[PDB]
RNA sequence: GAUGUCGGCUCGUCGCAUCCUGGGGCUGAAGAAGGUCCCAAGGGUUGGGCUGUUCGCCCAUUAAAGCGGCACGCGAGCUGGGUUCAGAACGUCGUGAGACAGUUCGGUCUCUAUCCGCUACGGGCGCAGGAGAAUUGAGGGGAGUUGCUCCUAGUACGAGAGGACCGGAGUGAACGGACCGCUGGUCUCCCUGCUGUCGUACCAACGGCACAUGCAGGGUAGCUAUGUCCGGAACGGAUAACCGCUGAAAGCAUCUAAGCGGGAAGCCAGCCCCAAGAUGAGUUCUCCCACUGUUUAUCAGGUAAGACUCCCGGAAGACCACCGGGUUAAGAGGCCAGGCGUGCACGCAUAGCAAUGUGUUCAGCGGACUGGUGCUCAUCAGUCGAGGUCUUGACCA
RNA sequence: AUUCCUUGUCGGGUAAGUUCCGACCUGCACGAAAGGCGUAACGAUCUGGGCGCUGUCUCAACGAGGGACUCGGUGAAAUU
RNA sequence: AAGGAACUUUGCAAUCUCACCCCGUAACUUCGGAAGAAGGGGUCCCCACGCUUCGCGUGGGGCGCAGUGAAUAGGCCCAG
């Protein structure tokens, strides 16, 4: 059959590439219009990294970096935004859908933290 | 006849003496009776029990009264045992015996589309000596003019699995009842927290 | 799993130093001898089993030499070998014992550990002269 | 299928636990475990497996761990389930110092 | 040629007889509560950007 | 104005003039082993060496290694070894160009299925109201093989050597179904190690690239066989050849002309699966209840019981369908704890000139596993869906 | 690369060898510049064997990517 | 996995081999060859000393499953 549980519709190096991508633009930009798959499958690796963040120790910081290759973001996530979720038992990021695109009529979406 | 509805929880191993036995944990829950029929009223001798829980909320009028008339509490599963009568609520207890050969049948996991190959045995084709035809693909459908038709019943490629399959004589190895959970020798088809029905051996040896 | 084609190791002392199958039997022992065949398909020789066998390579002086066609039980294999408690064994290399029609050994010693299978099989002989038998 | 509030773990862990049994540490590095071998007719027998520890697998009933020995010029390997009846007792021979899991290597 | 091809054309009846399930099927469309243009369920209002609270810019 | 041709492979199905199993009669049938004929097509009928081979010979087995049909079954299914194109050589023939009863090396097998047929899956309408469930089985399909060993019993039988029927146990082989606990396989980024080079200012620590995993070691869930579990049956009813019972024609005799019983792996039933489009559309339980609308709108419109649409998912799946959850909420994600995998993290300290080693640290990391928990989204809503035809008969106040 | 009868006959190799090597001679129908016989080296030649290794195979499995399937956009064909 | 040509017309295809240094190397021959025959061993990092340098040689030590640590990269042999 099929009972797995993960997406890619591209190959190893570019499925990494593209969360990696969307994590540091969630995380720059604060709210990000994507399409709708591409937004659910970025929700969890980005909570993962505000989890790891949350550490707030040289380990947690280069554990971050590994995946934010930008110095400004990764200073940004560990100072001012996993402190500011200290209390929250690890949920926010939300989805919001927009509605369908004309070129290929692909619902959009928001993802915003 | 004697029968019972459970979730097949898992396999595990087991021993008895010195020799491992691959064990089925199955929960074999308790089955309120929820209709009696009879030659009388249904034309023909069954029971119909029940199985999981529901709540009430998601239960809807129709299936209200027709719980609601043996005083039950909607269960969710609802299934006939022919030629079974036992008064009372079915458990497994002196239902079931260490020991006592049983026919647990359930719903194989089911594997969408698949080829001739995978679904029928067949043997496809050479991987090397000049394909096109490399391993899957059947071969000749039928013959030339004579049946212009293909032979109805053919074997091709389908939906493989998710189908009702009855696995004879299993051993019976434990039995916890107030565990309500029941060690049958052997593999049970369908996947775990799936519904199996374990009746009495239909044919015992 | 030991099918039509594969070279083994001999544990004995017989002459033959590599035999290579040509037919997997299905490996009789009762009374009279070996017995006649349980079928005539029967895929894998596994320990305990008997099979037919051309020796391809032998050492100069001894009972079986280059070419002849002998019967041999398995004694040995990489194949891993299931018991009864769960418990499992498996060999580094495959190894036979080539015996006569009567079952019993050609050589007068065996060589390296034997599957305590062949003693359940009633292989006594070949158990009998076995260094170890795990 | 039949949606029952149930934690299949427990359940599973509930049957397993009177079919466990611990044994000592035991990471790699030799072992004599000594094996009993009911099966020699009716009378029970006593050997005793020696060897390196390559694999550690499972947990529970199905939890195991396979020894390797050259025994009579011959490599062996055996697997053991922990709680096996036919074994009595493993006992640490001289603990080992290795850099990964498996051990397999081992075999060249 | 072209390998398998049709053996004769397909009439007008039997062409548009496949036709039968191809016909589009419209949105359910739902009032917005706080502008009223027309919204897609569990989507952002188009015209006020609303979604409880105002989610989207203009 | 084209019906591709040997052999292989793939896939089957059919006949019986039966190769094996099953039942019988005769035997120059003591027994065991057979010979021959009758009934019997349910299943079964092995792997190699040689040749393009069909065949055949051989090796090694077997219960057996059946014969034939299906365009010498099957190339819009595959091969292309044989043969029948162009090259080239040999032997032969022809003065020659060339030729063959020949032989030899080489030599383009065409992505898209319209109808019928076949496998799987939906949508529609029907089944005299609208609904949610549970079903009977007309019919259909699947399955159907067989060895060895022991017991009976070293008995019957035979002078012996040898050696049973019948009945009863086991245990395999092949095949099938299911399954993933076990042994294993895989597991494309879950963990580690390694090289070159480029980058994050440098060091240290990381990241890309070397595959569509750079390479290596290992590996959970899932899937998987080569791994497990179960299966072919028993009982029965009617029969075949065949064996009998009562029994005349034909004072006797005869299984047959009246009637009767027995009797096969075959037939019908039993086992497993589908099945009321079984338009002959069946049965049972439960629910909702008999709205409203001008001789302008001729039956539409609010609705009930109930469902659909949409969202979030799924051991379901191409789509669709099927199952679950949708705040009255534990559905998925997260988050927490645990399991399990990898195998001792960064950073610091110490030891050494150093490469490294040791401690901190059974560490650190973390896909899919098992629970918990209202942090995130399952918001808000829209669409649809009864008011039950007539005739005859029985009961009813 | 010539042999019809032909799978000639004996030997080798193989468990088993219509091919292959070796003899033999009965050359249907070899033979001396339409060159005869041999020859080290060379060959994307052709033939037979061996070791090694392997999914060619028993017997197939898992995994990946691009198509196939789904939606939006554009939209052919032989054939009839 | 186990097996290893059992595939097949035919190991077709795909593996294996794969660079540089040291050792070593057959029949046969036209004395050049055959030859990279065949087969074996080395290969990383540090430190000390020696030396013709980018380096290399001896010695001791270190780490991993593995040191042309990734890429480029002969499978070989017998007979016709
Ligand atoms: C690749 C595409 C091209 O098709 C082709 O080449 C394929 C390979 C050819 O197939 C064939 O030869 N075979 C197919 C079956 C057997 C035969 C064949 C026979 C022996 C061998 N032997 C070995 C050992 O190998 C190989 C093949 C085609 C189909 C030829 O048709 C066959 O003719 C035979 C004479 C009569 C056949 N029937 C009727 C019985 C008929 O099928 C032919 C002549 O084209 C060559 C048709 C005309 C129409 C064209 O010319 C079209 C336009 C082509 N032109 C273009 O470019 O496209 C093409 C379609
Ligand atoms: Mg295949
Ligand atoms: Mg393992
Ligand atoms: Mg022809
Ligand atoms: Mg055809
Ligand atoms: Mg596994
Ligand atoms: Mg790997
Ligand atoms: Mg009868
Ligand atoms: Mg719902
Ligand atoms: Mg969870
Ligand atoms: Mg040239
Ligand atoms: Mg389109
Ligand atoms: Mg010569």
């Amino acid at each position: 059959h099929g009972k797995a549980g993960r997406k890619l519709n591209r190959n190893s190096s570019a499925r990494v590439a593209l969360a990696r991508a969307q994590a540091t633009a969630l995380l720059r930009e604060g709210r990000i219009q994507t399409t709708l798959t591409k937004a659910k499958e970025l929700r969890p690796f980005v909570e993962q990294l505000i989890t790891t963040a949350k550490g707030g120790d040289l380990h947690s910081r280069r554990l971050v970096a590994q995946d934010i290759h930008d110095k400004d973001v990764v200073r940004k996530v560990m100072d001012e935004v996993a402190p500011k979720y200290a209390e929250r038992p690890g949920g926010y990021t939300r989805i919001l859908r927009v509605g369908t695109r004309r070129g290929d009529g692909v619902t959009m979406a928001l993802i915003e933290l | 006849m004697k029968g019972i509805l459970g979730t097949k929880i898992g396999m595990t191993q087991i021993w008895k003496n010195d020799r491992a036995i691959p064990v089925t944990v199955v929960l074999a829950g308790p089955c309120p009776i929820v209709q009696r029929k009879t030659a009388q009223t249904d034309g023909y001798e069954a029971v119909q029990i029940g199985y999981a829980p529901k709540a009430e909320r998601k239960v809807n009028k129709p299936m209200q009264g027709h719980f609601a008339k043996a005083g039950v509490a909607p269960t969710r599963i609802l299934r006939e045992f022919r030629g079974f009568a036992p008064d009372g609520d079915s458990v497994n207890v002196d239902i079931f015996a260490e020991g006592e050969k049983i026919d647990a049948t359930g719903t194989s996991k089911g594997k969408g589309t698949q080829g001739v190959m995978k679904r029928w045995n067949f043997a496809g084709g050479p991987a090397s000596h000049g394909s096109k035809k490399w391993h899957r693909r059947p071969g000749s459908i039928g013959q030339r003019k004579t049946p212009g038709r293909v032979y109805k019943g053919k074997r091709m490629a389908g939906h493989m699995g998710m189908e009702r399959v009855t696995v004879q004589n299993l051993e019976v190895v434990e039995i916890r009842a107030g565990e309500n959970l029941i060690l049958v020798k052997g593999a049970i088809p369908g996947a775990n927290g799936g519904l199996v029905v374990l009746r009495s051996a239909a044919k015992a040896s | 799993m030991i099918m039509p084609q594969s070279r083994l190791d001999v544990a004995d002392n017989s002459g033959a130093r590599e035999i290579m199958c040509i037919r997997v039997l299905n490996s009789g022992i009762g009374g009279k001898g070996l017995t006649t065949g349980g079928g005539g398909n029967k895929r894998y020789a596994h320990v305990g089993d008997i099979i037919v066998a051309s020796v391809k390579d032998a050492a100069p002086r001894g009972a079986v030499k280059a070419g002849d066609v002998v019967k041999a039980v398995v004694v040995r294999t990489s194949h891993a070998i299931k018991r009864a408690d769960g418990s499992t064994i498996r060999f580094d290399r495959n190894a036979a014992v080539i015996i006569n029609n009567q079952g019993e050994p050609r050589g007068t010693r065996v060589f390296g550990p034997v599957a305590r299978e062949l003693r359940d099989r009633r292989f006594m002989k070949i158990v009998s002269l076995a260094p170890e038998v795990l | 299928q039949t949606h029952i509030k149930i934690n299949r773990g427990e359940l599973l862990r509930g049957i397993e636990q009177d079919h466990t049994r611990q044994l000592p540490d035991f990471r790699p590095g030799d072992t004599v475990r000594v094996d009993t071998k009911v099966r020699e007719g009716n009378r029970t027998r006593s050997q005793a497996f020696e060897g390196v520890v390559i694999a550690i697998n499972g947990s529970g009933s199905r939890k195991s761990f396979t020894v390797r020995k050259i025994s009579f010029g011959e490599g062996v390997e055996r697997v053991f389930p922990f709680a096996s009846p036919l074994v009595n007792q493993v006992t640490i021979v001289e603990r080992g110092k290795v850099r990964r899991a498996k051990l397999y290597y081992l075999r060249e | 040629a072209k390998h398998p091809v049709p053996k004769k054309k397909t009439s007008k009846s039997k062409r548009d007889m496949r036709r039968s399930h191809h016909a589009l099927t419209a949105p359910n469309l739902t009032e917005c509560p706080q502008c009223h243009g027309k919204k897609l369920s569990h989507h952002i209002c188009p015209n006020c950007g609303y979604y409880d609270g105002r989610q989207v810019l203009a």
